[PDB]
């Protein structure tokens, strides 16, 4: 049986606990290739259902995701619950190593569902965005609103019957929001952004936003403050939302994966592999040997690139400025390699369906050689000069720390939560595109998620990523760079030039699009600031019903104010550049 | 041969174009407009065109003072040569009949047959 | 029937093949040689699929599903691993030789050989050797032939021959070297042959007149329409490229023209695109031209009509119901007047009443296939509405139909069919003035004239039954093929009349009356069809008015000084030179019309009105049937200068301006309510589509395809800066690809045929409930009128003989499908198509006259004298006088009157 | 050809006032400092041009201001999406004479590949520009063009040298389009070096 194989996980433990708590009719079993048991629960048993999966022996300990589902005009609903909405429920056992996804149906009129922010905390934001871009009503939410959209946004833009083009600009809707803005200052109400207490006589309100100065974005976070300790902070995200989830229902399944570029737009190939993986399921697709290997060697080159970018963007707000431009030659190094090989720097669009879009250039292994040579000197000597300075270890030592089960609770993924001594990175725990033929270690820390153990792991991991790209050097297998499956997206481009049944594939593949069967298939990855994952519904058709796109800089932003509470502003500012975040990766 | 696979294929929809013919048959554009504004310089247009017609190259000095002057017309993209690839030629493979290539003239094409051939 | 297939139960109908069954279930079987209108054959047996003697079978068999009967208990596979191979090895074969030519091919996108490719799974070439290769022939103007890309699926052929009766396709060779087409370069000559580039599954047949401007599918913009072009009322799919209408597509509907339309339809929209259209409002002052916005025209049209004493208005049947409604709004119903002549109009009211108070059935256009006997009285079917003549050659096929269901075989097995009724048919008995497409499988042509067409219907009602008026003074043979016509009429089941006002009498329609009561007192199953001229002819004969001379009077005796002209050139229906007259005399005369017409340079106002293509509106057909055609593209996105208004948007924005001073342009569904509330015998026309407000689960209808191309580039060369997108306050349409097209929702009115996988006119089958039926959720269009309870009485004034007169040349109508209707002979393409005028003599008048074959002679009508070449015509009767009804010159008027000094030029 | 703004008219410019209005352009055209403002992507290449492997800082520019008050140039680099433009438009109206505006990549330029219900179509919707950069996002090699592209088109215009003496209209040459400039060079291309190799 292939990995792509529709499965309906029956011979998971779970269905048999849930089976034996609830009854055989409690709930329904649907068949997908998203790899985890999917199960349909009614609504009133949700609460019940959730509190039995994180009271199991090796319970289920994090809410992975959460969001909804416009099903009205899905026609392939077979063996479903009637459902006008549904919203899914991602989660994750760490100790099995398993996921579950429950699903509740939902009638047009009567759309509301009980908050799960009592079992997980992160189902917050999770629930706010459902609420914002769907319409959906958590009950018992402490403060449902919008998040991604303005608070007086009309609609709910995932709805099927939202329109997703630009609307006709307007200057009176901007001078509005102007006056917002410059009113907002003077008649700031501290209930309405779920604080509480609003002067004490003491606390000062300060804004940090909307523009910050910095590559992780622009966003605005309002601090109350008791002299310099932070006792109240509350963010303002959504200020970067591009509608990519949108977008990939109005793409076809080739055309979308320049916008999975740009979603943690530091990471490039690493964004695009969850996508073509999905899609690849969604194909009943097996890549030959060599299209692995391409895709680790590339993704291991922009997860350098970006921790690179990560660890001297942390330097600089430190206060030391000369190895971010150090870093940045070295970063022009993996450029002149990336741009041999795709012809790209930042964002190569270079994975297919099915493989890569050309073959390795002639000469690329000279160019690997010498970023191989030249990369340990210089990583050496950026620890020697900053990462060793006692002043950047009083900035960055204790700062913001957390243990395993906060991290658990918040959905922290990545060098968080491997700093919190949890071993769990995808490329070993669930493997993924040949990961499980390279010799690479896991870094983990002792137990406390500082800002200092973050970056430590950060270098740690970009010297096993040095590692697996030497072993991509030293092993190359000489095959195809495409999949010869029918589905592969577009075919290879010499037998397009002269065969005519090519030619009729490829003609049909760019234009029309690729026509994917019914099915759902999910796909997360280690990306280079923590777990990313690409969830794909295909109705039969071109393009994709639904595209979720699950992104951990949301979960460390959701994090931050249990982190920072009763801190200094400038720890403040410290744990937002050891965090490894983009807002592009938060918004979407 | 203003097939029109590029413009389908641009995610952005920055490629219009109309197709015209000549006297002799052979297919070309009657005009041909890239918004560059709009272009992401992704290449999925070079990857779709199926006659290597549609080339991204080597140049990134493409600053503009006006955003209209940014809409590439067909003067401002047909140069003189093969480009990246040297030796293809589309019409060279294609059965459709034009100047200099009549019907079975092309790659792999047989001469036709009439129907009242004294041959069995 | 039950059925298996891949271990999934299902409930079909056992007369159906296996294909159409899986079909109808939403299974996909690739095929390329069965239609559904066409059966099977087993030609390119592509539709393999396995078949097992039982449920405990292992083995199987492949066979071909098109050609195997949905029986009950039946089990087969389709995703079966052998016949998976096997189809894609049919792909494989008929890849072989075909060329590298999808690129420069116009059936690229819309391709069912391309869309079959993919199903199947190939796309790996092994085949090295040499592809065969064919010369082409030149088809006519229309199609454009490449069989290099021919799978040999033989549809064309059987289409052709076997469906639309042609004779010049046929396939020629042998083995490998098959070739489809024409035995020598020419036109092909069916009034159907049109219908090639869809039934062609590769791009051998094409659409020359969209090649001329080519464009992929993906890349129009849709609507669902009505055809304008004659009173059938077919439904199309417009669809627009960069401003112009670029293709007309057949629009499926099972009730009415369900995969076919004729040529006149498909071909002749060529108008649309004409340079020299109004744009814009234009008003003369003294010899000067100056446009105007629609507020100004609105404003200064307001100010004088108010001036005048009182306003009179022309409407069309060209226009729609709304329009001419407005009109009669906007002047007064007693100052409302019909754009055509007087007889017209009295045949017109004629065929209506005969229609709805002659208490006979009259049925739609698919449903004349099932009458097993058809009598055409005086009507040039072929010529003026020929997709009727199209369903009576498959009503004329009926007898072999029913033969072969006597010997147990199935209907779908066509060849079968075929070779049982041999030369065996139903009988057709056709009366015109002279020969017609019909004669070929006619069982009796009358060439006579249209008093002795009418004398002969009047003693066929009379020797069905003695209570009809009698005809006296009968040949003995005319007498014996009387009694073979009604021998053949009271045997049969379900016997059909068709007639028209084409023919321009008015006993032909009162015969045509007498014979379906003569037949309803028998107890039979008669069917009556009426055939109108134009689009709306039916309901400008349902909402009424005077006559086209009554206005005139009015313009010429003074007592009107504002006339209103909609959407009419009044040269059709009435002499030149008194229309010419009456308009210089108008103080005001204001035109509001799509096409640069002669009556514009008399006119003081002109309004841009919109085409079909840029309006929204209902129209009825000759059956009764009100149908809702929707705006394709708006004019003013591209070329925002474009002040190009709905002529009911025009009309209520004056009647507003008279009234309340004020401009209000309208809502279609208020005019829609305002029809239903003034008039009620136009109250069916609210149902005939959903409303503005109508959604698919909340979001509207889309005109164009997901994958539209180009959209921040096809105005970029005028601004880079993108414009919003056209709003569509008047229907459930968006303009844009942001709404819905899914072949499951629920509703009638369908743009385009599109789905996943099936990008050819094929995914129709998607959109049915079952293939070759109706659309799902029914077809679009509802009747205005049902069967009246109690009929007519007999007609008891039966005309005269037919006398020659010296030097009174009675004009018989000589109709043609390419020239006859205005608006398509505007099209540039239709004069390739274009007869040359021949004035038709009988060999014994051409002797008395001493003109021979080509000559030219000159006749004298109203006054003036043209010149016309002479063409023999045998079977024309003497003291008759051939000429082409709609041309460039010969008003349809003229049909049925005489004609004074003809003389060799 | 120039634009005038307080109309297209001719070029107004005794020969000590033109030597030092020159001064003045060419003292405003080596010293820019651009404003930081990080939106998105573009943002992480113009920072890459400030850098040690680009060193933009030989030009002049590279003075990153936090506050609009002390910096000339602002390039919007990154899409302007529907709740950052209000900011932009605040940041824009806070900096003064003289202020120009570089857009930097498709986002910045039209709206880019995001047609969607989120983003402001182009930064020009709302906020005059000067220089377009096109791509997706523009290399730092690209700015650095852009940033001479704008030193040409300082060098070439006249503004009030004084708010109390002389004409105070802003005068800026309508020069001649990069496209049409580069058409003679760019179309005489016939061989390029083919894919395969590095
Ligand atoms: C993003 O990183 C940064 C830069 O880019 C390298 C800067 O240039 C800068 C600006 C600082 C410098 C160029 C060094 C200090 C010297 C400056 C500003 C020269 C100013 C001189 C005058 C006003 C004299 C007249 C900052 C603050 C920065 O953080
Ligand atoms: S490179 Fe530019 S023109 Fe080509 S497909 Fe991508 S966005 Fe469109
Ligand atoms: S550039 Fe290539 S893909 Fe585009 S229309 Fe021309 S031949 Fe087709
Ligand atoms: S007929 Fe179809 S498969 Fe053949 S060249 Fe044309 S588009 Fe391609
Ligand atoms: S010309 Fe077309 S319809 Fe006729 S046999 Fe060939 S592929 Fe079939
Ligand atoms: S029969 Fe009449 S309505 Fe039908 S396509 Fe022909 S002209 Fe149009
Ligand atoms: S133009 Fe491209 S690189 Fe620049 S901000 Fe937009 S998505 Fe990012
Ligand atoms: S479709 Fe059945 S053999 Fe052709
Ligand atoms: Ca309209």
């Amino acid at each position: 049986e292939p990995a792509w194989q529709t499965r309906d996980h029956l011979d998971d433990p779970v269905i048999g606990e849930l089976r034996n708590r609830f009854g055989p009719d409690a709930f329904t079993v649907q068949a997908t290739r998203t790899g985890v048991p999917v199960v349909w629960i009614k609504r009133e048993q949700l609460l019940e259902v959730g509190d039995f999966l994180k009271k199991l022996p090796k319970p289920y300990v994090m809410l992975f995701d959460l969001h909804g589902m416009d099903e009205r005009l899905r026609t392939h609903r077979e063996g479903l619950p009637a459902a006008d909405f549904s919203v899914f429920y991602h989660l994750i056992s760490i100790d099995r190593n398993r996921d579950i996804m429950l699903k509740v149906a939902l009638a047009e009129n009567d759309l509301h569902v009980p908050t799960f922010t009592k079992l997980f905390p992160n189902a917050n934001w999770y629930e706010r965005e459902t609420w914002d871009l769907f319409g959906i009503t958590f009950d018992g939410h402490p403060n449902l609103r919008r998040i991604m959209m303005p608070q007086t946004w009309k609609g709910h833009p995932l709805r099927k019957d939202y329109p997703a083009r630009a609307t006709e600009f307007s200057p009176f809707e901007l001078t509005k929001a102007k006056q917002d803005l410059e009113m907002e200052a003077l008649t700031f109400k501290p209930e309405e952004w779920g604080m509480k207490r609003g002067t004490n006589e003491d606390f000062m309100f300060l804004n940090l936003g909307p523009n910050h100065p910095s590559a992780h974005g622009a966003f605005r976070i309002v601090l109350q403050l008791d002299g310099e300790e932070i006792v109240d902070c509350v963010p303002d995200i959504g200020y970067h939302h591009r509608g990519a989830e949108k977008m990939g229902e109005r793409q076809s399944w080739h055309s979308y994966i320049p916008y999975t570029d740009r979603i943690e737009y530091l990471g490039g190939c690493v964004n695009e592999m969850p996508y073509v993986l999905a899609v690849e399921k969604l194909a009943g697709i097996t890549v030959p040997d060599r299209v692995n290997v391409i895709r680790v060697m590339l993704s291991e080159l922009f997860r350098i690139n970006s921790h690179l970018l990560y660890i001297s963007t942390f330097i600089q707000d430190v206060g030391a400025m000369t190895p971010v431009f150090f870093a940045f030659t070295d970063r022009q190094k993996i450029y002149d390699l990336v741009e041999a090989i795709t012809g790209f720097r930042m964002h190569p669009a270079w994975f297919r369906i099915g493989g890569v879009a050309h073959d390795l250039p002639r000469g690329w292994d000279r160019l690997l050689r010498e970023f191989l040579d030249w990369m340990p000197k210089r990583l050496a000597s950026y620890e020697k000069a900053a990462l060793q300075n006692t002043i950047l270890k009083g900035r960055s030592q204790g700062v913001a720390a957390y243990g395993a089960k906060e991290a658990l609770e918040w959905g922290t993924t990545g060098a968080g939560l491997r700093a919190t001594g949890i071993d769990f990175d995808v490329r070993k725990a669930r493997p993924y595109s040949g990961y499980e033929n390279f010799d690479f270690e896991i870094p983990v820390g002792g137990g406390v998620s500082d800002c200092y153990t973050r970056v430590m792991l950060k270098v740690e991991e970009l010297r096993q990523s040095l590692r697996i790209l030497e072993q991509c050097l030293n092993n190359m297998p000489e095959g195809p760079f495409k999949a010869d499956h029918p589905l592969t997206t577009p075919p290879p481009k010499e037998r397009t030039l002269q065969h005519i049944e090519t030619l009729i594939t490829h003609f049909l593949q760019v234009s029309w699009g690729p026509v994917m069967p019914a099915n759902e298939s999910f796909q997360m990855i280690e990306a280079t600031k923590g777990i990313n994952s690409y969830y794909l519904t295909s109705d039969g058709s071109t393009m994709s019903y639904r595209t979720r796109i699950r992104t951990p800089s949301y979960a460390h932003l959701q994090q931050i104010p249990a982190a920072i509470r009763g801190s200094l502003v400038s720890d403040l500012i410290v744990y937002l550049g050891s965090i490894d975040f983009v807002m592009s990766d938060v918004d979407r | 041969v203003a097939c029109n696979l590029c413009a389908v294929a641009c995610p952005v929809g920055c490629i219009s174009l109309q197709k015209a013919e000549t006297k002799d048959g052979r297919w070309y554009p009657e005009f041909f407009r890239i918004n560059f504004s709009r272009c992401i310089f992704c290449g999925l247009c070079e990857e779709a065109c199926p006659t290597t017609a549609i080339q991204l190259t080597p140049d990134f000095e493409m600053g503009e003072y006006k955003r209209q002057d940014l809409v590439y017309e067909k003067e401002d993209l047909l140069i003189s040569g093969p480009g990246k690839y040297p030796e293809y030629n589309f019409y060279r493979m294609a059965g459709m009949a034009i100047d200099g290539k009549d019907k079975g003239e092309a790659e792999n094409e047989a001469k036709p047959i009439d129907v009242k051939s004294l041959l069995p | 029937a039950t059925i298996h297939v891949d271990g999934k139960e299902y409930e079909v109908n056992g007369a159906d093949n296996l294909l159409e069954a899986c079909l109808s279930l939403g299974l996909d079987i690739p095929y390329f040689c069965w239609h559904p209108a066409l059966g099977s054959v087993g030609a390119c047996r592509q539709c393999a699929v396995k078949q097992y003697q039982n449920a405990e079978d292992t083995r199987g068999r492949l066979v071909m599903s098109c050609m195997t009967p949905a029986s009950d208990g039946t089990f087969i596979s389709i995703d079966d691993e052998e016949a998976k191979q096997f189809r894609e090895s049919v792909v494989e074969w008929l890849m072989t030789n075909h060329p590298h030519d999808c690129p420069v091919c116009e059936e690229g996108g819309n391709c069912h050989l391309q869309d079959m490719t993919v199903m199947t799974g190939h796309s790996f070439r092994r085949y090295r050797f040499t592809k065969r290769t064919h010369r082409n022939q030149d088809l006519g103007p229309f199609i454009s032939h490449e069989m290099n890309r021919c799978i040999a699926c033989y549809r064309c052929v059987r289409y052709y021959k076997d469906y639309a009766g042609g004779t010049d396709l046929g396939v020629y060779g042998a083995h490998d070297n098959v070739y489809f087409g024409r035995p020598e370069d020419g036109t092909l000559e069916s009034e159907f042959s049109g219908n090639l580039v869809e039934i062609c599954p590769t791009g051998v047949f094409t659409d020359k007149t969209h090649s001329e401007r080519y464009n992929r599918k993906w890349d129009m913009q849709f609507a669902p329409s009505i055809c304008q072009q004659c009173s059938i009322g077919c439904n199309i799919s417009p669809g627009e490229r960069y401003g112009e209408l670029r293709r007309i597509e057949n629009r499926y509907n099972g009730t009415v023209n369900h995969y076919f339309l004729c040529d006149r339809g498909r071909f002749g929209y060529g108008y649309v695109n004409l340079k020299d259209r109004p744009r814009q409002p234009v008003q003369r002052r003294g010899d000067d031209f100056i446009t105007l916005n629609a507020e100004q025209a609105m404003q200064g049209a307001a100010d004088i009509l108010r001036q005048s004493k009182k306003v009179i208005g022309i409407g069309s049947p060209r226009a729609s119901v709304e329009s001419n409604f407005a009109l009669r709004e906007l002047v007064g119903e007693e100052n409302f007047y019909t754009g055509i002549a007087h007889g017209e109009q009295e045949r017109l009211q004629l065929a209506l009443k005969v229609l709805r108070e002659g208490g006979i059935y009259t049925p739609a256009l698919r449903e004349i296939e099932s009458y097993d006997a058809v009598l055409v009285l005086g009507e040039d079917v072929t010529q003026t509405g020929a997709r009727v003549a199209l369903a009576v050659r498959q009503a004329v096929k009926g007898k072999a139909r029913e033969m072969a269901a006597a010997q147990k075989v199935a209907d779908w097995q066509i060849a079968a069919i075929l070779n049982i009724g041999q030369r065996a048919k139903h009988p057709l008995f056709v009366t015109n003035v002279d020969d017609t497409r019909l004669d070929d499988i006619a069982a009796w042509t009358y060439r006579a004239p249209v008093e002795d067409q009418a004398r002969l219907g009047f003693a066929i009602a009379h020797a069905l039954d003695n209570s009809a008026p009698a005809v006296d003074g009968i040949e003995p043979e005319l007498q014996s093929k009387i009694d073979v016509i009604v021998q053949a009429l009271a045997g049969a089941k379900k016997p059909l009349i068709i007639s028209g006002t084409n023919a321009g009498s008015l006993e032909v329609i009162q015969a045509a009356a007498n014979v379906a009561k003569a037949l309803k007192g028998r107890g039979a199953d008669v069917g009556i069809t009426m055939i109108a001229r134009s689009v709306n002819s039916m309901g400008l004969g349902i909402m009424g008015g005077g006559s086209l001379e009554e206005a005139l009077t009015e313009l010429e005796t003074g007592r009107a000084d504002a006339v209103v002209v909609l959407e009419n050139d009044l040269h059709r229906h009435a002499s030149a030179t008194r229309v010419n007259a009456a308009l210089a005399k108008a103080p005001l005369v204001m035109v509001v019309d799509h096409q640069r017409t002669a009556i514009m340079e008399n006119a003081h106002l002109v309004l841009s009105a919109a085409s079909f293509a840029e309006s929204d509106g209902t129209v009825i057909n000759n059956e009764g049937r009100a149908q809702r055609f929707f705006q394709v593209y708006d004019p003013a996105y591209y070329d925002s200068k474009t002040v190009m208004l709905e002529s009911w948007r025009w009309l209520h924005s004056l009647h507003s301006t008279l009234l309340s001073r004020e401009v209000d342009w309208t809502q279609l569904d208020h005019v829609i309510d305002a029809v239903v509330a003034k008039i009620p015998e136009l109250a069916g026309i609210k149902d005939a589509a959903p409303d503005a407000t109508f959604r698919i689960r909340g979001q509207k209808l889309a005109r164009e395809p997901h994958r539209y191309s180009g959209r921040t580039a096809m105005r970029a060369n005028i601004s880079v800066h993108e414009p919003r997108q056209p709003q569509d306050i008047d229907t459930m349409f968006t303009f844009s690809m942001e709404g819905n097209n899914q072949p499951t929702a629920h509703r009638s009115q369908v743009p385009f045929a599109w789905a996943p996988g099936w990008n050819s006119p094929q995914a129709w089958n998607k959109f049915q409930d079952e293939v070759g039926g109706k659309l799902r959720f029914g077809d679009p269009g509802v009747r205005l009128f049902e069967t009246s309870e109690n009929g007519l009485d007999y007609f008891t004034s039966v005309p005269a003989r037919f006398q020659p007169q010296d030097g009174k040349w009675r004009i018989a109508p000589y109709y043609h499908l390419f020239g006859s209707d205005e608006l398509s002979q505007r099209a540039p393409v239709f004069q390739s198509r274009m007869p040359q005028p021949y004035i038709k003599l009988n060999p014994a008048d051409a002797a008395k006259l001493g003109v021979n074959a080509g000559t030219r002679v000159s006749f004298s009508y109203d006054g003036n004298t043209v010149t016309l070449p002479v063409e023999i015509a045998e079977g024309l009767t003497a003291g008759q006088v051939g000429l082409p009804m709609g041309m460039s010159g010969i008003a349809p008027v003229l049909a049925g009157a005489h004609l004074e000094d003809l003389k060799e030029a | 050809d120039y634009t005038l703004t307080r109309e297209i008219v001719t070029d107004p410019l005794n020969v000590f006032m033109g030597k030092l209005n020159d001064m003045v352009n060419w003292g405003r055209k080596n010293s820019i400092w651009p404003y930081n403002f990080g939106l998105s992507c573009c943002y992480v290449e113009m920072v890459t041009s400030f850098t040690a492997v680009h060193d933009v800082a030989r030009f002049g520019a590279e003075v990153l201001r936090a506050s609009p008050r002390q910096a000339d140039l602002m390039v919007v680099a990154g899409t302007c999406f529907t709740k950052m433009a209000p900011v932009i438009q605040r940041l824009y109206d806070q900096m003064l004479e003289p202020k120009w505006v570089i857009s930097m990549g498709a986002c910045a330029n039209s709206g880019g590949m995001y047609d969607i219900y989120s983003v402001v179509q182009g930064v020009d919707k709302f906020i005059p520009v000067d220089v377009y950069i096109p791509g997706c996002p523009p290399r730092p090699e690209a700015y650095m063009q852009a940033l001479m592209l704008l030193q040409e088109s300082i060098g070439k215009e006249r503004r009030p040298l004084s708010w109390v003496v002389g004409d105070q209209g802003v005068y800026r040459a309508n020069m001649q389009s990069e496209r049409e400039r580069k058409r003679g060079e760019r179309i005489a291309v016939t061989n390029l070096r083919t894919p395969d190799e590095i």
